């Protein structure tokens, strides 16, 4: 990470009073879950049964 | 095996929920949305 733009890299994530990342897990965790449920498997299979 | 099913009975429902929303958009003002608050102002004034 990049705390400036400068460098051809994702921007850091905010930090709190303390220098420890401040977003949550139990929030980005299952979205990630979600969202990889979703695409992966259900939609391509749903794909697949359209096809047939 | 589910959507070889249950493909007769979609266009059907569908066209039940288009009658839906088709009667949904002609009972209205017919307004374009940014606009639409005036009328809700002066519809008020009337009612
Ligand atoms: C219903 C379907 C589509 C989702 C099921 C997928 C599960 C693997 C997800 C659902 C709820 C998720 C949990 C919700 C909360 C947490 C706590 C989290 O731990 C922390 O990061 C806490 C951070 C802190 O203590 O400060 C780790 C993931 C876990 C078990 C998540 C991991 C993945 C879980 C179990
Ligand atoms: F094939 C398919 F469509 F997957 C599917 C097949 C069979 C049964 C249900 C679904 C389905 C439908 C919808 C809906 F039609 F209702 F949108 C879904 N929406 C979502 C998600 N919502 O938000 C996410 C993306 C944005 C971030 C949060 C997670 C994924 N997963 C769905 C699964
Ligand atoms: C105004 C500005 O951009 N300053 C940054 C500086 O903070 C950083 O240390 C350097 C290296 O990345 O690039 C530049």
């Amino acid at each position: 990470c990049t705390f400036s733009g400068n460098e051809s890299k994702p921007l850091c994530v905010e930090l709190d009073e303390h220098n420890l990342p401040r977003f949550p897990e139990w929030i980005t965790i299952p979205l990630v879950c979600i969202y990889m449920l979703s695409t992966n498997i259900l939609l391509v299979n749903l794909l697949v049964a359209m096809f047939g | 095996y589910t959507v070889g099913i249950v493909q007769e009975n979609n266009d059907q429902v569908w066209k039940f929920q288009r009658y839906f929303l088709v009667q949904e958009y002609c009972n209205r003002l017919n307004i374009p949305f940014p606009f639409v608050v005036f009328a809700y102002f002066y519809m008020v004034v009337k009612k």
